[PDB]
């Protein structure tokens, strides 16, 4: 059928007009196939023969479908498409299972010839006119234009999805407890009624559907849940990711490790505590897809962990709207966070992981906060509601980190949970200078051409030291010089520096860094008992600024 | 009648994806919008419209009523020729000198003029559904939308017509329009002021229209120099950096006589005396900072920037400028609460002052993680415009060179 629905007006982009592409000549039998096809289609309304006053043309080919010897008609809308207006993005964003409400009975119905079942806008049909070439191309070809939405045209998925929504509107409104999902030419029908009441409202959906040009699989064939969908396995009561088998190989290529890292990542939606840091380490570097990568001990270890985590099945529950979401996060490794989301412990609606580093340096507190944000947004999308959090951090630790920290921040209602490791701050810098502690006016420097550097310090107690570094930058020397001061000083030290770069880093109280230097400065800072870091304006001519500026 | 409206040469409509909204705001939005539609203010639209701007709900202030709010930042940017350099609303340089300024919402007026039909497709927005389970509801505007800088521009004609008599009858009263808001100021005693507002709303009320600023009581936050009994080397080093930075702003700032005392390698904790030359150079700057930056002027062709530091204990400093360090204005703002709530309030505060003073919204450098701000700001937002913002870590030094 051709749905009786109204059409969507469409126009070519503002500059241009329809394509005018010459038809490549086709073998004598490809020509035969196209004629058979278009005669079929023509009798259905899908296409219409046209007088060659119509300027427009688009190429058309016919690939010999499968070994099953039938033919299929392909059209090339490359050019009409390039010249057609942009449409509202079909659906961008996809429903997560964990967001679905539980349902008693579910049915799939598939639309037939979906695209050819929806009308095309009159004023636009003209531009969809193709040509079936004559044998050895000696005479005028037959010419049709589309009446329905052609496959492969730019606006087809948009208009179709829209039409199907316009047609469903009535049913949905007169039945707000039954659930439909439209994914492309699929309709799934969800109900909390019994196998009879449900086949009932299903069968009059179909009736409503045929009243509008759309035919559906008879109540006799052929799909019952479980359903595979977008990678998932939905049952009426629970869901999971669809079966994922991890290979047993003695040799692992880059390509084999990618597909594994991506199957594990997929798994991690519902399988708690999946880790992949060690398998992803391999991929670092530049190597060919076929190059074999030998697994490290830590990576082989990980593969081990993951392999058992998967050995027994796991499923997620569905969402009861009248209960709070609970989100628990655990530290799982360095920069690695895992979380579960549930409503009755511990039957999870979903699990996840987080391992993004922001910047070169952070500490656990920063990272844990960034996962709370991640999880929160995710919550809003999936459930339209933020969860209540349980975090491995004491209220005091987090109250301390924030108040003193210079970026604004705020996490939703949360409460402590004792799930080790716990997040702490590993050192804290003095607020005022320390009486009775040696004062290091330190100072690093680099000659930008040589990239040769000299780092050093002088103290109020007469001490001095200047050492030499090779191919570093001003940045490194300034961090070296502070590192210097920390290894030579005792447990209470005052350090003065003219490096704002360095102050900023350290004042941020890092506890992980990409920089080895910094990771040491850190080691040192945890060993100390009091440390006060001060900044001074370089070259301005300051107490020990100029003094050890002599030494550099 | 409808004023023919067009984008800028080049640019196309806006295509901004809808931010995820909560069940609360969506529900709210679905009401609002089905009522706006069975009133012909907005119409349901097809896929043949590729354009989007983001919408969301607030409840204004202490009010238990949701209000639709549409983020027209992109569209405004993409029409910008029209709403500024053809028709445009002139900014009274006196409004900022007034004893009292009242801000009242005249957005609804727009709802009654029709919008150029060949422009409506650019005002499309989407009501999203939770978990993307169904297709969002899509709408265009038929009338002049709130939030869009076309609307006051299109209504300039009808607005001054409406205020004509009241202006005649109180020639000493200032009324300036910016987007959906009217700014009304005067020097009357607060009571005679408020009375003149009710008189004004009566005028408005004949055409459809059912807080207090005190711009004088706006004064600068000087860079404050600590006054002290003793001084440690540390205390003076602190001092010298802070004067050191002010020099990158205020002409005349001297430093030499002070960093005089930081000689050689002393202990930070070492109390060191205070000589007469320094005691004098100290006071000298003190009055310079007191004063407006000599040399700086507002350029009408240039974006305003505003920057905010977190001070802790509910304090927030901020500065306004067009080229960095050349500060047009500096200030503080202080103190149910919440780091983000405060900032969002501070933003609105600074934005308000910024409109009164220059007729222009600043572009904010926000000291917060992008993703955190986005999740939450729409929760404390009670304004009907939205400034532009970008996020940035605050260099540690700046924070304190501005502390009070
Ligand atoms: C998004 C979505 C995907 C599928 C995808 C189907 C497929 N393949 C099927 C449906 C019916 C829906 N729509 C909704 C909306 C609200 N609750 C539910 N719950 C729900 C859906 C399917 C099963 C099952 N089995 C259980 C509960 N589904």
């Amino acid at each position: 059928p051709i749905s009786p629905i109204e059409t969507v007006p469409v126009k070519l982009k503002p500059g241009m007009d329809g394509p005018k592409v010459k038809q490549w000549p086709l073998t004598e039998e490809k020509i035969k196939a196209l004629v058979e096809i278009c005669t079929e289609m023509e009798k259905e309304g899908k296409i219409s023969k046209i007088g060659p006053e119509n300027p427009y043309n688009t190429p058309v080919f016919a690939i010999k479908k499968k070994d099953s010897t039938k033919w299929r008609k392909l059209v090339d809308f490359r050019e009409l498409n390039k010249r057609t207006q942009d449409f509202w993005e079909v659906q961008l964003g996809i429903p997560h299972p964990a967001g679905l409400k539980k349902n008693k009975s579910v049915t799939v119905l598939d639309v037939g010839d979906a695209y050819f079942s929806v009308p095309l806008d009159e004023d636009f049909r003209k531009y969809t006119a193709f040509t079936i070439p004559s044998i050895n191309n000696e005479t005028p070809g037959i010419r049709y234009q589309y009446n329905v939405l052609p496959q492969g045209w730019k606006g087809s998925p948009a208009i179709f999805q829209s039409s199907m929504t316009k047609i469903l509107e009535p049913f949905r409104k007169q039945n707000p407890d039954i659930v439909i999902y439209q994914y492309m030419d699929d309709l799934y029908v969800g109900s909390d009624l019994e196998i009879g009441q449900h086949r009932t409202k299903i069968e009059e959906l179909r009736q409503h559907l045929l009243r509008w040009g759309l035919t559906t699989p008879d109540k006799k064939h052929q799909k019952e849940p479980p359903f595979l969908w977008m990678g998932y396995e939905l049952h009426p009561d629970k869901w999971t990711v669809q079966p994922i088998v991890l290979p047993e190989k003695d040799s692992w290529t880059v390509n084999d490790i990618q597909k594994l890292v991506g199957k594990l990542n997929w798994a991690s939606q519902i399988y708690p505590g999946i880790k992949v840091r060690q398998l992803c380490k391999l991929l670092r570097g530049t190597k060919a897809l076929t190059e074999v990568i030998p697994l490290t001990e830590e990576a082989e270890l990980e593969l081990a962990e993951n392999r058992e985590i998967l050995k027994e099945p796991v499923h997620g529950v569905y969402y009861d709207p009248s209960k709070d979401l609970i989100a628990e996060i655990q530290k799982q490794g360095q920069g690695q966070w895992t979380y579960q989301i549930y409503q009755e412990p511990f039957k999870n609606l979903k699990t996840g992981k987080y391992a993004r580093m922001r910047g070169a340096h952070t500490n656990d507190v920063k990272q844990l906060t960034e996962a709370v944000q991640k999880i929160t947004t995710e919550s809003i999308v999936i459930w339209g509601k933020t969860p209540k959090f349980k975090l491995p951090i004491q209220k005091e630790t987090w109250e301390t980190w924030w108040t003193e920290y210079w970026q604004a921040t705020w996490i939703p209602e949360w409460e402590f949970v004792n799930t080790p490791p716990l997040v702490k701050l590993w050192y804290q810098l003095e607020k005022e200078p320390i009486v009775g502690a040696e004062t290091f006016y330190v100072d690093g420097a680099a000659n930008r051409e040589t990239k040769l550097g000299k780092a050093g310090y002088v103290t109020n107690r007469g001490r001095q030291k200047v050492v030499t570094l090779t191919d570093t930058t001003n940045q490194k020397t300034e961090l070296q010089a502070i590192y210097l001061a920390l290894q030579d000083s005792g447990l209470e030290v005052n350090i003065v520096t003219d490096s704002q770069y360095a102050l900023g880093i350290i004042q941020a109280q890092p506890d992980q860094s990409e920089s080895e230097l910094v990771n040491q400065i850190i080691e040192q800072l945890i060993k100390k008992e009091k440390v006060y870091l001060a900044w001074v304006p370089a070259h301005k001519g300051i107490g020990g600024n100029e003094q050890v500026d002599k030494l550099v | 009648e409808t004023v023919p409206v067009k984008l800028k040469p080049g640019m196309d409509g806006p295509k901004v994806k809808q931010w995820p909204l909560t069940e609360e705001k969506i529900k709210a939005l679905v009401e609002i919008c089905t009522e706006m539609e069975k009133e012909g203010k907005i119409s349901k639209i097809g896929p043949e419209n590729p354009y989007n701007t983001p919408v969301f709900a607030i409840k204004k202030k202490d009010s238990t009523k949701w209000r639709k709010l549409v983020d027209f930042r992109e569209l405004n940017k993409r029409t910008q020729d029209f709403w500024e350099v053809q028709l445009g609303i002139p900014h009274p340089a006196g409004l900022k000198k007034n004893k009292s300024v009242t801000v009242l919402d005249v957005g609804d007026a727009y709802f009654s003029v029709p919008l150029d039909e060949d422009f409506r497709k650019y005002t499309a927005f989407t009501i999203p559904s939770i978990n993307n389970e169904t297709p969002g509801i899509r709408y265009q505007y038929n009338v002049l939308p709130q939030g869009w800088k076309g609307s006051p521009a299109i209504f300039q004609s009808s607005m001054t017509k409406i205020l004509e008599p009241f202006r005649k009858q109180n020639p000493d009263i200032v009324i300036y329009q910016y987007m959906d808001d009217l700014y009304v100021g005067s020097d009357l005693e607060i009571g005679q002021h408020r009375t003149k507002i009710e008189e004004l709303r009566q005028h408005l009320l004949r055409w459809g229209l059912t807080y207090e600023l005190h711009p004088d009581k706006w004064t600068v936050q000087p860079i404050v120099l600590p006054e002290k009994d003793s001084w440690t080397v540390n205390d003076i080093q602190k001092l010298v950096g802070k004067l050191n930075w002010a020099s990158q702003i205020y002409p005349g700032i001297k430093v030499r006589q002070l960093c005089k005392l930081l000689r050689g390698t002393k202990a930070l904790t070492e109390v060191i005396p205070l000589t007469e030359e320094a005691e004098l150079e100290l006071a000298e700057n003190r009055e310079i900072l007191k004063e407006p930056v000599h040399g700086v002027y507002y350029d009408p062709s240039k974006d305003l920037i505003a920057e905010i530091q977190k001070q802790g204990q509910g304090q927030w400093t901020y500065q306004i400028y067009q080229e960095p360090f050349k500060n047009l204005k500096t200030g503080k703002y202080a103190r149910h609460t919440n780091d983000v709530k405060q900032l969002t309030e501070a933003v609105q505060k600074i934005t308000t002052e910024s409109i009164v003073i220059w007729g222009k919204t600043p572009k904010f450098k926000l000291p917060i993680q992008k993703e955190t701000w986005e999740t939450w700001w729409t929760e404390y937002w009670q304004a009907t415009w939205i400034p532009e913002w970008e996020f940035v870590n605050t260099p540690p030094l700046v924070k304190l060179w501005y502390q009070l």
